[PDB]
């Protein structure tokens, strides 16, 4: 299609504003660190305990 | 790190400007990251701030509703994006990483970036020059002091040289004035030697790049 | 909201001399305070942070001082590089406010202001208006006081001030003082004044010019 | 949690106090309402940027390597190229899998340590001229106005200031 | 009774989820992402250049000029070269090419 | 330890409680008797089993690759592949040991917070009506039979109920 | 995760079995695993559990000494052995993994497993099927009842289906009984039309696999 | 910091006390100075070295691999060396600095733990016969010798035997 990106994926193109993605391990460009987990959250707040 | 923003743009009343501010060597960061204007010889002005770690945008409230401060995911990128421009928005808008040497600190700003000037104009009116004739009243002690006026101007800058740039000793460039009618004006005034009014001519090159006036008036020595 | 004010808005001083420059808080705020310094054309720079502590890469002659509401920075020895408005300001809650500004100044031998009266151009009297200007040049310091007076009627809401910079070699203050009327008030009258009072002048000086001259 | 305050001996949250992390809610005669403590949540909000940033700031992006093409008689180095890139992998994902669950167990640890220390510096305050009645509340036995209450806030506190009065309310109730 | 000076921490609408070592599925008032797990779906233009499409043909196919690659003739800068997989022209002529592998890596730069 | 409890404050353990990780031992009238403590030692099972599994679910087992074979001439391609096998080897011998040497400093001072908060639940109710008498036992002021003991292990304990009793020890003692 | 047990099994009594219970994807796990068994009939009975990062397994008193609960290292299969089965052994035993979407949680089976049947029996005695003739006393409403008497049978399960499984609508297979006599025995009853019993044939087509009698019983509309 | 003693409720250091890393200060009429606490002080000592042990004992230095040398054919598996060196050097740089900043927060939450657990030693003894005037100072109501101050520093403190004596004490200023 026409679209830029900077970094090409073969079954699409992906953003490089985070760390570490998923979705395939061959890229080419200025890319991610690819893995193979589902879920990466760091956690920055406290645990959440509103009224009980 | 240094911080490194988007050039100087111009815009119509009533539009919307984004500025980018990057950071060097980083990719991924989470600095909070502060945007600070500066009214053309006014004091700093602090308009919000974005808390990465926390994914929301404080702003002061006189910008509340109009100016909004983004990042892209985890990158060192900021954008700030200012809506409804108008004549009193015309200001340098600098972007600060709230860091020391310390880590990150999250109310003081450390590193600065190169600023980026946002001129709101509508209307482009082209100066007169006019002539400041170095009269015998204009001579005291041996020199005698003459330059040009330049009026009818929206909006800045205008910049004023004399012989051709030749001529920058006693040159004396002074401000710009916001009139009541609504434009500027300002004056350009150089002090030369008694012994040189008939012998060296004196211009004034006078430039206005917004109205593509180049003007350039001759001083008139000669007599009454 | 805290509102920050900085005294003096401008102060004088020479090279090596202590320079004291203080800042005010509506509240107290502790010592989360920071200081500032912005040559022309130049994005500020940070000096001070934590209201004491230095950040890196700015010289040991910086100093803070201050906890609670009023607050000093204290410039023991004054360089030439330390010419810049410096300004104090608050991260004790949002928003985050400034002071207004303190300029610090070479200071200089007293000059008496050269007086330079202007009439309004030809070229000028052609279009409907009337300019005559009145030049202050090479003066120190900077406080003056320009009147326009008219067939000897003192003048009131028509005439605008611009000071320049102090000059980098002669440290002397420049002001222009421009009248502005329209052509039909300026052939009604003859006589036109610039009185000029400063600190070098004994009485103040007026240079007076005719219509017709 | 680690140091016991948050789910602990404070056992729920404060959803109408919006403008921090750690702080209090004050009642008395000139009104009530919950406020931030400054100095808790600034400090705490800088430990979690320089956390995240001591985990991402490094994880530059780069360009990854050609993915190789290996003819029939290159079997052995086809599976060492495959041995390679399986077994960077693997690594990657299994530390970063593993380091953001420690990181985020501290991270909780941490918010819970700074309310036990918030809330012990009160307590240092206080001392006799207040009753502590859980959930980190304290009822004072005086008078404490709205100035009073910044100076807890502040580590101010004037023990003897109100020691006369709160030792007659407390053994008025303690006879 | 008397006042009344209590202490506790932020609670917010979040139902983002983070997992610890003793915990899991933790309900958290703040939190940041790291991985990304979307894509466009199209092959784009890294950095403005196009990629080379080879369409049917092979790098062999291309680089040696199969009557099926006509369209590759234009070729004047690529960020990246796209193959397909059931690309099968080729050597249309049986034979076989010599470092083959080499070249395709060689071209990669 | 870094809680002060375990090895600190309460010198040793009970070989006598053999039902729980932590709890109470009690004496009265009724009886004695060592008691275990549900609630925290059932968070506990449950946060180390996490803990645990948080590090060996990820370890799948794995097909290891071919030992590869090379010639004379492919030595180049052989000492690759021997620093292929090197590398991986060494970085996991060194995580694995590394982090398990971390893991279990955790599981101590997990074990060591647990015991400090369990302690300080009971101080926090109790207050004047018992005696804190070192190695984490309380000495009440006041008799406190089955029933009581019962509320003290709930964090229901009714301070007032028993303060007028106590109150009167307490103070007979103190003259 | 699927938790997936071993197959159904047949012992005599006095020996031992031993179940499997394997998670998916997992290999290596130290989830608590508590394994609960169902009588016929009845409700839910907590047997034991094993709790591996403490080493040990829990056993309930009636079970003590005669079931163990054993675990391969750290590896996701658990196993349940039982000794000295009798008749009132015979159950649907389950395994269930004590985790939730919390993560571990030791006292509550948050995922279960398909079952195991087991069923304890030294003695195949093989049933007599008996016809349950349609007679007019019978037939009520326009339509008439008929059946077969299952008798003679120990151990469960029998099978009854009506013309080979082509009628379906109104067979009524009433569950076993326990007789006095220590055996099992059920009716099977369908509801036909009254205008069928001369031309529609009814058979109900009887199964006991332990004892491999398969018997196709007639019911005689006829006359008295 | 994590525990809140040091840059905490005991704001600075004590420059004047060189012969170890915790301890007290006392004044009397015997006299004053500054004494080390030889067991908190030689645990630690031993703690971080073993800390420093578990992180370079294993880090033994190794034979380093021979650059490999490719031709013009080759760029393959000149490529893949390049993706191997690249690896495995990433992963060391990545994982020594991360580790390094986590080991140096707890290494100075286990100094602050330390102090902490020092200062509840004494306060623990103490009880009411002395005041606690913040800092991490005591003040006794009684006099405390030298035998008495070692007494503390002991945890053999004898409560009942200055128990009279600073009960008046106590009291007079309570009245
Ligand atoms: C993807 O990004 C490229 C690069 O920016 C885009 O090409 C650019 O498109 C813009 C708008 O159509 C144009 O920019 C102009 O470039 C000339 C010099 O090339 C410059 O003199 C102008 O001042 C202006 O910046 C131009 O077409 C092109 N510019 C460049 C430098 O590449 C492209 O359009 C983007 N495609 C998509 C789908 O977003
Ligand atoms: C969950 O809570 C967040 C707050 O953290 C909600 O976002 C908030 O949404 C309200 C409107 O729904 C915003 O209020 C607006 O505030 C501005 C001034 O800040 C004011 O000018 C507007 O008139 C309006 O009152 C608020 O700013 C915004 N806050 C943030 C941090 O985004 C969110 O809507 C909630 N989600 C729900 C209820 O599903
Ligand atoms: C470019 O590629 C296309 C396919 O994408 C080639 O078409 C293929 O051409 C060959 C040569 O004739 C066909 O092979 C023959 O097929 C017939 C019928 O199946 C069979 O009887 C013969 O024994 C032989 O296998 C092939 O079927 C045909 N289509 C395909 C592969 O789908 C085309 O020839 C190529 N052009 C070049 C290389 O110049
Ligand atoms: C820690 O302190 C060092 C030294 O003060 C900082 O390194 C300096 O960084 C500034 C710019 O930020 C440079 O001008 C100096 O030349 C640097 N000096 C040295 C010795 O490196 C370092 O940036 C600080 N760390 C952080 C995270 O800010
Ligand atoms: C890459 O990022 C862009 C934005 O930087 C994504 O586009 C946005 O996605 C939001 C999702 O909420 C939509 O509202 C719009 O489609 C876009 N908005 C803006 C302001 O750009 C894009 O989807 C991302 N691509 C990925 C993740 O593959
Ligand atoms: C954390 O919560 C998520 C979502 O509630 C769990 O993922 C779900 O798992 C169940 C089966 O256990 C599936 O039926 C859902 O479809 C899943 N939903 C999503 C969004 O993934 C997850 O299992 C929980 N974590 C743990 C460790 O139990």
């Amino acid at each position: 299609h026409d679209c830029n990106t900077t970094c090409q994926t073969p079954k699409g193109a992906i953003n490089t504003s985070l760390p570490f993605q998923n979705i395939h391990p061959i890229t080419i460009g200025k890319c991610p660190k690819y893995v193979k987990s589902t879920k990466l959250r760091l956690a920055t707040g406290l645990r959440n305990i509103p009224s009980i | 790190v240094q911080l490194v923003q988007s050039g100087a743009e111009v815009k119509k009343p009533g539009s919307s400007v984004k500025v980018s501010c990057e950071a060097s060597g980083v990719t991924f960061s989470s600095y909070a990251v502060s945007w600070v204007r500066q009214a053309p010889g006014q004091g700093l002005e602090w308009m919000g701030g974005i808390i990465p770690i926390v994914g929301t945008a404080n702003y002061a409230q006189k910008f509340q509703g109009r100016v909004t401060i983004t990042a892209d995911g985890l990158t060192s990128t900021v954008y700030m994006e200012l809506s409804r421009l108008r004549s009193e928005d015309t200001a340098v808008y600098f972007c600060a990483r709230e860091a020391t040497w310390k880590g990150s600190s999250i109310g003081v700003l450390g590193i600065w970036g190169q600023g980026t000037m946002v001129t709101v104009s509508a209307s482009t009116k082209g100066p007169s020059v006019f002539p400041l004739a170095p009269s015998s009243k204009s001579t005291s002690g041996g020199t005698a002091a003459l330059g040009c006026l330049v009026k009818d101007y929206f909006p800045e800058p205008v910049t004023v040289s004399w012989n051709s740039g030749a001529l920058t000793s006693g040159v004396h460039t002074f401000p710009a004035v916001l009139q009541s009618s609504g434009l500027y004006s300002l004056s350009s005034v150089v002090t030369v030697p008694s012994s040189s009014l008939g012998t060296q001519t004196y211009i004034c090159n006078v430039n206005h790049k917004p109205s593509n006036t180049k003007v350039d008036k001759r001083v008139e020595p000669k007599s009454c | 909201d805290i509102q920050m004010t900085q005294s003096p808005s401008s102060l004088s001083a020479s090279v090596g001399d202590r320079v004291t420059i203080t800042c005010r808080a509506s509240q107290s705020i502790s010592d989360y305070l920071n200081w500032y310094q912005q040559k022309p054309g130049k994005a500020p720079s940070l000096l001070i942070f934590s209201a004491s502590t230095l950040q890196s890469g700015v010289p040991s002659r910086f100093s803070g001082s201050g906890s609670g509401t009023d607050f000093t920075l204290t410039i023991s020895s004054l360089q030439p590089e330390d010419f810049a408005t410096y300004y104090c300001q608050q991260n004790y809650n949002t928003p985050r406010t400034f002071g207004q500004g303190t300029k610090v100044e070479i200071k200089r031998t007293v000059a008496a202001p050269s007086v330079f009266i202007f009439p309004p151009s030809d070229e000028q009297l052609k279009s409907g208006t009337a300019s005559v200007v009145c030049l202050l040049n090479n003066f120190y310091p900077r406080e003056a006081k320009v009147q326009w007076k008219v067939d000897n009627a003192l003048q009131s809401g028509n005439s605008q001030e611009s000071v320049t910079e102090q000059d980098s070699k002669d440290s002397t203050y420049s002001l222009s003082s421009t009248l502005t009327l329209s052509k039909a008030d300026y052939e009604k009258h003859k006589v036109y004044a610039c009185e000029v009072t400063h600190q070098g002048l004994s009485s103040p000086v007026t240079k007076s010019f005719n219509r017709g001259e | 949690g680690l140091f016991g305050a948050i789910a602990g001996f404070i056992e729920g949250g404060w959803t109408g106090m919006v403008d921090g992390w750690y702080g209090y809610h004050h009642q008395n005669e000139q009104g009530s309402g919950y406020a931030a403590d400054l100095k808790s949540t600034q400090n705490a909000i800088d430990g979690i940027t320089n956390k995240v940033n001591s985990v991402i700031e490094k994880m530059n992006t780069q360009f990854t390597a050609v993915g190789k093409e290996f003819n029939h008689l290159e079997k052995r180095i086809e599976n060492l190229n495959k041995k390679v890139d399986d077994g960077f992998l693997d690594i990657w994902t299994y530390n970063a899998e593993l380091l953001v669950l420690l990181e985020n167990e501290r991270t909780l640890d941490y918010h819970d340590s700074n309310v036990k220390n918030l809330y012990e510096k009160v307590r240092s305050q206080l001392k006799n001229n207040a009753k502590e009645i859980g959930n980190g509340c304290f009822e004072f036995y005086h008078k404490c106005d709205n100035t009073c209450m910044e100076s807890v806030k502040n580590g101010t506190y004037d023990y003897p200031k109100y020691s006369e009065e709160a030792k007659l309310n407390r053994e008025e109730i303690d006879s | 009774p008397g006042d009344t000076l209590c202490i506790g921490y932020h609670a917010n609408n979040s139902t983002d989820t983070v997992d610890t070592v003793l915990e899991k599925n933790v309900t958290v008032t703040h939190s940041v992402n790291l991985l990304e797990d979307k894509h466009n779906g199209k092959l784009c233009k890294l950095r403005g250049v196009a990629p080379l499409h080879l369409g049917k043909c092979n790098i062999a196919g291309w680089i040696l000029g199969n009557p099926e690659c006509e369209s590759l003739s234009t070729a004047s800068s690529w960020s990246y070269i796209v193959e397909t997989p059931s690309s099968d022209n080729g050597t249309c002529y049986p034979g076989d090419f010599i470092d083959y592998e080499e070249l395709r890596e060689q071209l990669s730069s």
